């Protein structure tokens, strides 16, 4: 056994959170670290967001 | 008869160099071909048969009645294949010069007898 391949992978994402830019609008809000959004997905579906 | 079984040792293995080169040349042209084991014959213990028992074929599609062995692969491909390339083009050459050189051995006694019938 001599020849092994490679093969990209992309395992996940990456959850650390960014820089908060403070704009004085009330609707604007950043979740706390590990925090998710709920929205109503594209396909009728529930979804996450930051 | 006596002149068939004195040439008939070196005619067979001729002949045998012939199909193994045959054989080895299909390997040749399947070298890339996913999923194709490499082929290749015992030449000895076939010569020994083919000397005891006459040449037969399959059919006649017809094939001759060698017995096609699978050659041991050297290392893994992902598509499939155990033609090694190397060992190809070893057992080609060699077959070569084993054929030319049966060609000569032939060749020789035929002369080492139109010489005596020459008069």
């Amino acid at each position: 056994a001599t020849r092994t391949l490679v093969t990209a992978s992309t395992p996940g994402a990456d959850m650390t959170p960014g820089q908060l830019d403070y704009t004085s609008r009330p609707l604007d809000v950043a979740l706390q670290q590990d925090g998710w959004l709920v929205v109503q997905a594209a396909d009728g579906a529930e979804g996450y967001t930051r | 008869d006596r002149l068939d079984a004195a040439l008939r040792f070196q005619q067979e293995a001729l002949n045998l160099r012939a199909q193994r080169q045959e054989i080895l040349a299909a390997n040749i042209a399947n070298a890339d071909t996913p999923g194709y084991q490499a082929r290749d014959i015992d030449f000895a213990s076939e010569l020994k048969k083919v000397m005891v028992r006459g040449r037969e074929e399959t059919g006649g599609v017809s094939s001759p009645a060698v017995d096609l062995l699978y050659r041991v692969p050297d290392q893994p491909s992902l598509d499939g294949n155990t033609v090694d390339m190397d060992r190809e083009r070893t057992q080609f050459a060699d077959n070569s010069l084993k054929y030319q050189m049966g060609l000569t051995v032939l060749g020789s006694q035929l002369k080492g007898m139109m010489n005596v019938l020459q008069g």
